[PDB]
């Protein structure tokens, strides 16, 4: 645990990247988080929302 | 049956086509929720009811 700040910065960057990746599994009020599944299930006029 | 005693029908282990029902011109209302009236003959479901 000698090099503390370097490991802290690396861990912060890794956590930021992991959060940015995991923010794609959210619906945000939509039907699902899969854009291809939405496009295959709903027509564009109804899937625009 | 009646409205309070509706009969649930389980459908599984089969191939179901829906284009013959939408184009039948006999059903008054054919409102689809969550899915579209088209592009449904290219999808596969796990357990549907009727």
């Amino acid at each position: 645990s000698a090099l503390g700040k370097l490991q802290d910065v690396v861990n912060q960057n890794a956590q930021a990247l992991n959060t940015l990746v995991k923010q794609l599994s959210s619906n945000f009020g939509a039907i699902s988080s899969v854009l291809n599944d939405i496009l295959s299930r709903l027509d564009p006029p109804e899937a625009e929302v | 049956a009646s409205v309070y005693a509706w009969n649930r029908k389980r459908i599984s282990n089969c191939v179901a086509d829906y284009s013959v029902l939408y184009n039948s011109a006999s059903f008054s209302t054919f409102k689809c929720y969550g899915v579209s009236p088209t592009k449904l003959n290219d999808l596969c479901f796990t357990n549907v009811y009727a």
